[PDB]
């Protein structure tokens, strides 16, 4: 009133989480990057 | 209309505009749309064409 060997586990497991949500904004090559604009906006073929 | 090398500049602004009258008239011998593929379109919003 230490416990870093406890909070490396923690941030470890936050930090690979929150590059998995972030990965959800890449395009990888294609025009958008949400789904529903290139449904809106173009035709199945 | 206008010439090819001047060619003319509209700026349409807000209105209702169907997309819909153009794609079905049949007196158009091409009519390709790129980004956006044409049924799609008198359901979008833009705010400058």
């Amino acid at each position: 009133s230490a416990l870093g060997k406890l909070q490396d586990v923690v941030n470890q497991n936050a930090q690979a989480l929150n590059t998995l949500v972030k990965q959800l904004s890449s395009n990888f090559g294609a025009i958008s990057s949400v789904l529903n604009d290139i449904l809106s906006r173009l035709d199945p073929p | 209309f206008a010439s090819v090398y001047a060619w003319n500049r509209k700026r349409i602004s807000n209105c209702v505009a169907d997309y819909s009258v153009l794609y079905n008239s049949a007196s158009f011998s091409t009519f390709k749309c790129y980004g956006v593929s044409p049924t799609k379109l008198n359901d979008l919003c833009f705010t400058n064409v």
